[PDB]
C-alpha cells in the first residue's frame, strides 16, 4: 500500500507519496514534441530532435495527451511505482473550469484506472501546511499569480484575484534589462542562467529610490558572478530592479495594483468584520519567491497601506517553495480525510460529475 | 452529463455577476461602471483600470432603471469578462441571461440578434430576475424586495409568474445612502479626501487635522470618476457603519451606542454616533425625515401595505408566505428584523406571515444567479433551450412568437 | 397541525453508531444518491429522552 | 443542504489540522524533557 | 441540521474486485430532444454503451387543451353574443399558453382593447363557450362573485372590528 | 411515534395518464364543496 | 464493559524523592459497540490488568465498584 501526492507547479512538477517532506522527483514542467514525445527534462536532453512545450500555460492546461504523457513517464521512470493500487491526490489553481476538472478526473479513472482520487486548491493545501485557521494567501506562485482569502478552511471563488504575473516574467524582464545593460541572453542556456543569477544575487529593494542612489553610488551592489562561460557579470540596481517590478507594472509596461495593492484590493473584497484577523495572517507562495528584502518590504507597505488600526502580522515561512505538497502529504496522512476518497466504482456509477458532487 | 456546459449570467443594480451553470456561487464579479478616456477608445473596467487612477476618465454605467443604455459598452463588458475572466468560445457553449421587469422588447430583440449574430452562442434564454431569485428560494408565489444600488422595488410572484401590477420603483437605495453620508459631512463638515491622491496617510487621533502625504505622480481625473471612486469609499464607510434602529427611532437612544471609530484615507479617524441610525429610519418612513420632508417615496411598512393591497385577495395569504430580499444595498443592518417588526405592526395578523431566512452576503445578494444556476441545472428544462438554428430561421422576431 | 406535506420527519437511530439521530428524513441526490437530512426542531437540543417520558 | 455541509466539512478539517499541529509540537517538548530527565538520572546513576 | 452522504471507501480494505470489473467509460456523446421540435443536438456524458437510446427524460410532453372553432360555431353552436371572434380567439390562446390559470390570462388579458372584463367575466363567458361546445358536441360565477366581494369585505374588515368580531364567536 | 421505514423523497416520473392536480393556498376549510352555499 | 482500545498511565514526580518515574494512575481507553471513551484508573489495577492476559484487541468486565 502507498500513498500518492501530485503537486503540479507551474512549470515544474513536484511529485511525492503523503507522509513525505519533500517530493519523490522534482524536474521542469516541458514537454518534448518530434518534428516519441518526451517529459520534462527527458525531452530537454532530447532538444535535437524533441521541441519544449509547455502543457501548463498561464498555470493552465493546454492539451490532454501532454500532461498524460508526462503522468506516463513520472510514473514509469521517477515514481516507478504502480499508482493503481493506492489513492491519488491531484491539485489545481483556484476557479479552474468545470470541464479540466471532469477531463482529468476520466483521464485518471480510464487512462490509469487509480482506485481512491480527489482534487483540492493549491493554497488551501499549502494555509493547511502554514498550520492556521482563517487568513488571506498570496499565491506568488511560479507563473500564475492569485490572492486566496481563505476562511475557516473555505474560500470565496469571487474574493479571490488573479495575475498571470510570476517567475517567468520576471526572469523575462531582468533578462531585458541585463540585455540593455551591454549583455545578451536569447536561447533555453541564457534563459535559465538569468534566473540563475536571480537566484544568486537578485534581492528585494527597501527604498528603491535610495536603493538606487546607494546603487549607483556604492559599488557593494554591483557584483560579480561566474557566467557558464566564465564571464564575469557587475549587478548592481539590476539585482533588484525587476522585483520592485511587482509592485510596479508599469516596470515592464504593464498597468495594474501592486502586489500589496492588489492584497488590499482584495482584503476589501471580503467581510470587514474579520479583515483584522486576515492581517494577521499574511501568506507567502513560491520557491521563486523567497528574495531578501521581500518579506520586511512587503511588512512596510502594508503596514502603511493597511490602516494601522488593525494588527499586520505577517507570515513568511523560509521553506514555502513545497507549501503546497507539503500540505498535501499532510492531508493525506489524515484519518478523515481516508473516508473521503473517491472510489473507481464510483464513477463507474456516477460519470465524470461525480467530482463535483463530492470533490470539494 | 444532462447539464450542458452552460453559463448564467447575472447583472443587478450594484455589480455584475455571472458563472458557471449548477455551481455554488458565480465565478466572478466587478463593478457595473467602466471608466471613459475619450480619445476604439480607452475603456477602463475592473478594479486596475477603474479605481486605480489614470488620467480623464469619464466613469459611465450603460445602466439606468434596469435598462440597456449603451449598447457598444455592453457589447465590450461582455468581450472583457470573456477574455479577463472565462477565457472560453461561448459560441460552442449554451448561454442565457435574466431580463428586468420592463425591459423594452425592442431592446430585448436587439441584444437577441447581437449575441446570436456576433457572439455566436448556440443557444439562449431569457426570464426576470425576480423569478430566478424566487426559484433560488424554491418559491412559485410569493413578494421580492430588492434594495439594489438604484431603487428600492417591490413585485409579487405567483406560480413562477410575476405579477406585472407589482412594481414599485422607488428611488432609494445605496445612493440614497450616499446622499445620506453626504449630507452627514455637511452637517459635520468633513471634506472627500479621496486615497489615491494620499501617499501616506500620517498618524492622527480623533478629531485630529488630516494629516497625509501626496504623490507627485498622480495625473489629474475627471469629476466623474473621481466622484464615484469617493462614492466607493462612500459605501466602504456605510458598510462600516450599516445599522437601523430596531423600534421607533429616538436621537439619543441612537447616541447610546459608542461611538464607532472609523478612519478615513487620509489617516484620520473620529467617532460617529446617532446619526447612522436618525438616517435610516427614514428609509422605514420618507415622512419622518428631518429636514427632507420626503413624502413621495412610500416608508418600509407604506411599501408593505401597497404591495399587499394592490394583489388580489385569494393569494395574499399565499405571498405572505414569503418575504425576500436582494440587491446590492440590502447590506444594511438591522434589516430584516425591523422589516418583520414593521409588519407585524401594519401588517394585520387576519393573514398568517411568513418571511424567507437568508442573511449571508452570498445568499442575500447573488440569489438571484443561484436560481438562474438552479433552473440551468434542471433535467427537464432542455425542451424550454432555444436554438441558434430557430433563430436563423426566424430572424429575431421569434423571441415574440417564443416569449410572451 | 401546520400541514406541510413534505416536511413529515421522523426519529431514529444508526446501525454502526447508533444514537438518537433527531428528526430526520432520507431523500434523493444529484447522481442517484440517497442522503439522510436531519432537521432542526423544537426539541433539537435535547434529543435524548428514550421510553417516551 | 450541499451549500450547509460542505462548510461543515471545511470546518471540522481545520478542527483536525490544528489539533494535528499541537500534538506534533506537544510530543517534540516532551521528548526534549524527557531527554533531560534521563540523562538526569544517568547523572544519578553515577552518584549511585 | 446538516446531512451526511454516503461513503464507500471508509478505509483503505478493498484492494480486489477492481482488476475483474473494468470501468465502463463515459463519453460527451451528442444528443437530440424529441421535445425539441428543431430536435437540437446537444451533449450528454453518457456511458458510451448507452448510445442512441432515446431521450429518456422527454416523455413528460403533457399540455393544456382548449378547443377551437372556424366559420359557424362562434355564429352556430358556441354562437357569440358579447365577444369578437378575436376576443374569444385571445382568450383561447392565452389559456393554451397559460394552461388555464384564470388570474394569470385576465392579467395578462388585454382589457382595454378587447372588451374590458374582470378576470371572472372572461371566467363566466369560457364557461358558456366550452359548455355551449361540448353540450353541442357532447362554472359558477355568480356566487362565487358573491362570495368574493363578501371575502374582500370581511378582509378590509378594519382590524378592530375583525378583533371584536373574533372575541364574540370566540366567547360563545 | 408497527414500527416503520420512513420514506423518501425523489424525482418525478413521466405521466403515464394525467394525474392532474392542484393545492390551493387557503388551507382552512375542507376542500370538497359547499352542500347548499344559498337557496339554490 | 468494551474492548481495550489503548493503555497509559498518569506520570508524575512529584512522590518523595527518588527519581521521580511514578504513576499518579493509569488511563485506559475501552471501546464499546456504542463507542469509545477512557478512564481514570489507579496505579494499583496496572497490576491486576498485568495479572490477567490484557492485550491490545480484547474485551473485558471492569466491575465499578
Amino acid at each position: 500500500i502507498a500513498a500518492l501526492v501530485v503537486d503540479n507547479g507551474s512549470g515544474m512538477c513536484k511529485a511525492g507519496f503523503a507522509g513525505d517532506d519533500a517530493p519523490r522527483a522534482v524536474f521542469p514542467s516541458i514537454v518534448g514534441r518530434p518534428r516519441d514525445s518526451y517529459v520534462g527534462d527527458e525531452a530537454q536532453s532530447k532538444r535535437g530532435i524533441l521541441t519544449l512545450k509547455y502543457p501548463i500555460e498561464h498555470g493552465i492546461v493546454t492539451n490532454w495527451d501532454d500532461m498524460e504523457k508526462i503522468w506516463h513517464h513520472t510514473f514509469y521512470n521517477e515514481l516507478r511505482v504502480a499508482p493503481e493500487e493506492h489513492p491519488v491526490l491531484l491539485t489545481e489553481a483556484p476557479l479552474n473550469p468545470k470541464a479540466n476538472r471532469e477531463k482529468m478526473t476520466q483521464i485518471m479513472f480510464e487512462t490509469f484506472n487509480t482506485p481512491a482520487m480527489y482534487v483540492a486548491i493549491q493554497a488551501v493545501l499549502s494555509l493547511y501546511a502554514s498550520g492556521r485557521t482563517t487568513g488571506i494567501v498570496m499565491d506568488s506562485g511560479d507563473g500564475v499569480t492569485h490572492t486566496v482569502p481563505i476562511y475557516e478552511g473555505y474560500a470565496l471563488p469571487h474574493a479571490i484575484l488573479r495575475l498571470d504575473l510570476a517567475g517567468r516574467d520576471l526572469t523575462d524582464y531582468l533578462m531585458k534589462i541585463l540585455t540593455e545593460r551591454g549583455y545578451s541572453f536569447t536561447t533555453t542556456a541564457e534563459r535559465e542562467i538569468v534566473r540563475d543569477i536571480k537566484e544568486k544575487l537578485c534581492y528585494v529593494a527597501l527604498d528603491f529610490e535610495q536603493e538606487m542612489a546607494t546603487a549607483a553610488s556604492s559599488s557593494s551592489l554591483e557584483k560579480s558572478y561566474e557566467l557558464p562561460d566564465g564571464q564575469v557579470i557587475t549587478i548592481g540596481n539590476e539585482r533588484f530592479r525587476c522585483p520592485e517590478a511587482l509592485f510596479q507594472p508599469s516596470f515592464l509596461g504593464m498597468e495594474s495594483c501592486g502586489i500589496h495593492e492588489t492584497t488590499f484590493n482584495s482584503i476589501m473584497k471580503c467581510d470587514v468584520d474579520i479583515r483584522k484577523d486576515l492581517y494577521a495572517n499574511t501568506v507567502l507562495s513560491g520557491g521563486t519567491t523567497m528574495y531578501p528584502g521581500i518579506a520586511d518590504r512587503m511588512q512596510k507597505e502594508i503596514t502603511a497601506l493597511a490602516p494601522s488600526t488593525m494588527k499586520i502580522k505577517i507570515i513568511a515561512p523560509p521553506e514555502r517553495k513545497y507549501s503546497v505538497w507539503i500540505g498535501g502529504s499532510i492531508l493525506a496522512s489524515l484519518s478523515t480525510f481516508q473516508q473521503m476518497w473517491i472510489s473507481k466504482q464510483e464513477y463507474d456509477e456516477s460519470g465524470p460529475s461525480i467530482v463535483h458532487r463530492k470533490c470539494f | 452529463g444532462d447539464e450542458v456546459g452552460a453559463l448564467v449570467f447575472d447583472i443587478g443594480s450594484y455589480t455584475v455577476r455571472a458563472g458557471y451553470a449548477g455551481e455554488d456561487c458565480p465565478k466572478v464579479d466587478f463593478p457595473t461602471a467602466i471608466g471613459m478616456v475619450v480619445e476604439g477608445p480607452t475603456y477602463y473596467i475592473d478594479t486596475n483600470a477603474l479605481r486605480v487612477p489614470r488620467e480623464n476618465m469619464e466613469a459611465i454605467s450603460p445602466l439606468k432603471n434596469g435598462m440597456v443604455e449603451d449598447w457598444d459598452s455592453f457589447q465590450a463588458i461582455l468581450d472583457h469578462t470573456y477574455k479577463m475572466h472565462v477565457k472560453s468560445e461561448a459560441s460552442l457553449h449554451p448561454v442565457l441571461m435574466s431580463e428586468a421587469p420592463w425591459n423594452t422588447r425592442a431592446k430585448r430583440e436587439k441584444l437577441t440578434e447581437l449575441m446570436f449574430e456576433h457572439y455566436n452562442i448556440p443557444a439562449f434564454f431569457l426570464c426576470k430576475t425576480a423569478v430566478l431569485t424566487a426559484f433560488a428560494n424554491g418559491r412559485s408565489t410569493g413578494l421580492i424586495l430588492d434594495s439594489g444600488a438604484t431603487h428600492t422595488t417591490a413585485i409579487p410572484v405567483h406560480d413562477g409568474y410575476v405579477l406585472q401590477q407589482g412594481i414599485v420603483k422607488s428611488p432609494l437605495a445605496g445612493d440614497f445612502i450616499t446622499m445620506q453620508c453626504r449630507e452627514l459631512f455637511q452637517e459635520m463638515n468633513i471634506e472627500l479626501v479621496p486615497p489615491y491622491m494620499i501617499a501616506s496617510k500620517e498618524a492622527v487621533r480623533e478629531g485630529s487635522p488630516a494629516n497625509w502625504k501626496r504623490k507627485e505622480k498622480l495625473p489629474q481625473v475627471t469629476r466623474s470618476w473621481h466622484n464615484y471612486m469617493c462614492n466607493c469609499v462612500i459605501q466602504d464607510f456605510q458598510a462600516s457603519v450599516l445599522q437601523v434602529s430596531d423600534s421607533t427611532y429616538d436621537e439619543q437612544v441612537a447616541a447610546q451606542m459608542p461611538t464607532v471609530h472609523y478612519e478615513f484615507p487620509n489617516g484620520y479617524n473620529c467617532d460617529f454616533g446617532a446619526e447612522r441610525l436618525k438616517i435610516p429610519e427614514g428609509l422605514f418612513d420618507p415622512s419622518n425625515v428631518k429636514g427632507l420632508s420626503g413624502n413621495t417615496m412610500l416608508g418600509v411598512s407604506h411599501v408593505v401595505t401597497t404591495s399587499v393591497g394592490m394583489c388580489d385577495i385569494d393569494i395574499r395569504p399565499g405571498l405572505y408566505g414569503s418575504v425576500i430580499v436582494a440587491g446590492g444595498n440590502t447590506l444594511i443592518q438591522s434589516f430584516t428584523d425591523r422589516l418583520n417588526r414593521e409588519l407585524s405592526q401594519k401588517t394585520p395578523p387576519s393573514m398568517r406571515l411568513k418571511l424567507i431566512a437568508n442573511n449571508t452576503t452570498v445568499e442575500r445578494r447573488f440569489s438571484s444567479w443561484i436560481g438562474g444556476s438552479i433552473l440551468a441545472s434542471l433535467g427537464t428544462f432542455q425542451q424550454m433551450w432555444i436554438s441558434k438554428q430557430e433563430y436563423e430561421e426566424g430572424g429575431k422576431q421569434c423571441v415574440e412568437r417564443k416569449c410572451p | 397541525g401546520l400541514g406541510d406535506v413534505r416536511y413529515r420527519y421522523c426519529l431514529t437511530t444508526l446501525t454502526v453508531p447508533q444514537r438518537c439521530i433527531g428528526f430526520a428524513r432520507r431523500r434523493v441526490g444529484r447522481g442517484g444518491r440517497v442522503l439522510l437530512d436531519r432537521a432542526h426542531s423544537d426539541y433539537d437540543s435535547v434529543f435524548h429522552h428514550l421510553d417516551l417520558e | 443542504q450541499e451549500r450547509r455541509w460542505k462548510v461543515a466539512a471545511a470546518k471540522k478539517l481545520v478542527r483536525t489540522v490544528v489539533r494535528h499541529h499541537e500534538e506534533k509540537q506537544l510530543r517534540e517538548e516532551r521528548g526534549k524533557k524527557e531527554e533531560q530527565s534521563r540523562l538526569r538520572r544517568i547523572a544519578a546513576s553515577t552518584a549511585r | 441540521p446538516l446531512l451526511p452522504s454516503d461513503t464507500g471507501q471508509g478505509y483503505r480494505t478493498v484492494k480486489a474486485k477492481l482488476g475483474s470489473k473494468k470501468v465502463r467509460p463515459w463519453k460527451w456523446m451528442p444528443f437530440t430532444n424529441p421535445a425539441r421540435k428543431d430536435g437540437a443536438m446537444f451533449f450528454h456524458w453518457r456511458r458510451a454503451a448507452e448510445e442512441g437510446k432515446d431521450y429518456p427524460f422527454a416523455r413528460f410532453n403533457k399540455t393544456v387543451q382548449v378547443p377551437v372553432y372556424s366559420e359557424q360555431e362562434y355564429q352556430l353552436y358556441l354562437h357569440d353574443d358579447a365577444w369578437t371572434k378575436a376576443e374569444t380567439d385571445h382568450l383561447f390562446d392565452l389559456s393554451r399558453r397559460f394552461d388555464l390559470r384564470f388570474v394569470v390570462i385576465h392579467d395578462r388579458y388585454d382589457h382595454q382593447q378587447f372588451k374590458k372584463r374582470s378576470v371572472e367575466d372572461l371566467k363566466e363567458r369560457y364557461y358558456h363557450i366550452c359548455a355551449k361546445l361540448a353540450n353541442v358536441r357532447a362554472f359558477d360565477a355568480g356566487h362565487e362573485r358573491r362570495r368574493k366581494e363578501q371575502l374582500e369585505r370581511l378582509y378590509n374588515r378594519t382590524p378592530e372590528q375583525v378583533a371584536e368580531e373574533e372575541y364574540l364567536l370566540q366567547e360563545l | 411515534d408497527q414500527t416503520e421505514v420512513m420514506p423518501l423523497w425523489t424525482p418525478p416520473t413521466p405521466p403515464q395518464d394525467d394525474s392532474d392536480i392542484y393545492l390551493d393556498s387557503v388551507m382552512c376549510l375542507m376542500y370538497e364543496a359547499t352542500p347548499i352555499p344559498e337557496a339554490k | 464493559e468494551g474492548e481495550v482500545t489503548e493503555l497509559t498511565p498518569c506520570e508524575t514526580e512529584n512522590p518523595m524523592g527518588g527519581y521521580g518515574k511514578t504513576i499518579s494512575h493509569v488511563i485506559i481507553g475501552l471501546k464499546t459497540a456504542k463507542g469509545t471513551k477512557q478512564l481514570k484508573l489507579d496505579p494499583s489495577i496496572f497490576e491486576s490488568l498485568q495479572k490477567e492476559r490484557v492485550e491490545a484487541g480484547d474485551v473485558i468486565y471492569i466491575e465499578a465498584n
